[PDB]
């Protein structure tokens, strides 16, 4: 009836959104690490030199 | 014949979209793995440079 | 003046015109039920497919016995005009055309809306503009012709 057309339907959409929203969280996080790891790097990079 | 080809299809298609959403987050997540490797990658080298 | 007034009288016999004839355009908005109307989400798109009256059984049969996932129990006329009814039919998100070919194929005659309260606003406000309009003018016409 429309329980079965309606509920279930909006509760997929629920899924949908859920997975892109867990899409989104791994956009943000990888970005995220992008930046953090170069932070990282160039820090390890720069003692590098310095200390020789 | 019995209206279970109904349910039999509504199913099938309703797990056919489930699995586009699969794939497409599959290409989502991937997508962003390589612009992270490309972005710290592109930052280390330019700061490391500088500071050579 | 009097060129206004038959063009206001053309605009009542267009407003008029619409009230009778088959559902192709024919309104369905107060007696149309959104419920019966699915728009959460594209899994299953209410068509509204209309057929004259001669064709009940050739009909009744083409969705439950044809046709891919038409949500049972929800098939039906909304409101039948005596000559043509209508029926809520559903199908895909990906496969709308075929069926519409299919239909056509049968010679359906498909009604393809948009559920908007600005279109039924529209409807009444040229109706009541219209019809005021062209008796004021008449009226005023009245005047400017005893001057």
């Amino acid at each position: 009836s429309q329980k079965n057309g309606i509920a279930t339907l909006l509760q997929a959409e629920k899924e949908a959104h859920e997975i892109v929203s867990k899409a989104r969280k791994y956009r943000q996080d990888k970005l995220k690490q992008a930046k953090t790891d170069a932070a990282k790097e160039i820090d390890s990079y720069k003692i590098q030199k310095d200390k020789e | 014949l019995t209206p279970n080809q109904v349910n039999d299809e509504l199913n099938k298609m309703q797990a056919f979209i489930r699995k586009e959403a699969e794939e497409k987050a599959k290409e989502i997540q991937l997508k962003a793995d390589q612009e992270y490797e490309i972005e710290k990658t592109n930052i280390v080298r330019n700061e490391t440079n500088n500071i050579d | 003046t009097y060129a206004n007034y038959n063009s206001a009288k053309t605009n009542l016999a267009a407003a008029e015109r619409k009230k009778t004839g088959d559902l192709s355009v024919r309104s369905l908005h107060d007696i149309v039920k959104p419920e019966d109307f699915v728009l959460n989400s594209e899994h299953l798109t209410t068509v509204l497919v209309a057929v004259p009256k001669s064709l009940k059984s050739d009909f009744e049969k083409s969705y439950e016995t044809l046709s891919k996932n038409v949500v049972p129990a929800s098939a039906s006329v909304i409101a039948e005009d005596a000559e043509y009814v209508l029926f809520n039919v559903h199908l895909f998100k990906k496969n709308v055309q075929e069926f519409t070919t299919a239909a056509r194929e049968k010679k359906f005659i498909p009604r393809e809306f948009n559920y908007s309260e600005e279109l039924i606003d529209q409807l009444k406000k040229e109706h009541d503009s219209a019809a005021s309009l062209e008796q004021s003018l008449r009226v005023q016409l009245v005047r400017l012709a005893k001057t």
